[PDB]
């Protein structure tokens, strides 16, 4: 007669471990998400990084490259005017 | 006294929907942490490609470059032999 409400404080009392065994999951799992969430996004800022780094290198050359094609074309309408001047001065024998 | 086993019941009902709902939710859990590290892994993966990438562009306009620049000495080299054919024929002209 008194089994059956003790079989239940058993049972109930079963449940109870099993809870705290989700939440301790839940919680574990919690954990997890943002510590995630964490890693990558730093490793990523991380590669980004060294990503800006590397454009503004290249942008940089290629601004010195502009310059020192822009040097090579005045170098020539110069070694022209001379190739010019001696073509004169050639003429003249 | 009897009434003791009537609520005993309701609870252990309402404990196990408690539990389903923590198991419910974990699993959506699982899911997002999965989801958190396929999105992730992919922008590393695309990052680092496009960090090479220009790696890649980098080296090759320093080739370029370095280029340019043996274009340039190599013009000059001529520019200044053309400007002492000058000199030794603007001597040849006023003596």
């Amino acid at each position: 007669g008194k089994s059956e409400i003790s079989e239940l404080r058993r049972t109930m009392q079963n449940l109870e471990i099993e809870l705290q065994s989700q939440l301790s999951m839940k919680a574990s799992l919690e954990n997890s998400l943002e510590e995630t969430k964490g890693r990558y996004a730093m490793q990523l800022a991380q590669i980004q990084e060294m990503i800006g780094s590397v454009e503004e290198q290249l942008a940089q050359l290629r601004c010195e490259m502009e310059q020192q094609n822009q040097e090579y074309k005045i170098l020539l309408d110069v070694k022209t005017r001379l190739e010019q001047e001696i073509a004169t001065y050639r003429r003249l024998l | 006294t009897k009434h003791e086993i009537s609520e005993m019941n309701r609870m252990i009902q309402r404990l196990r929907a408690e539990i389903d709902n923590v198991k419910k939710q974990c699993a959506n859990l699982q899911n997002a942490i999965a989801d958190a590290e396929q999105r992730g892994e992919l922008a590393l993966k695309d990052a680092r490609n496009k960090l090479a990438e220009l790696e890649e562009a980098l080296q090759k306009a320093k080739q370029d470059m370095a280029r340019l620049l043996r274009e340039y000495q190599e013009l000059m080299n001529t520019k200044l032999a053309l400007d002492v054919e000058i000199a030794t024929y603007r001597k040849l002209l006023e003596g």
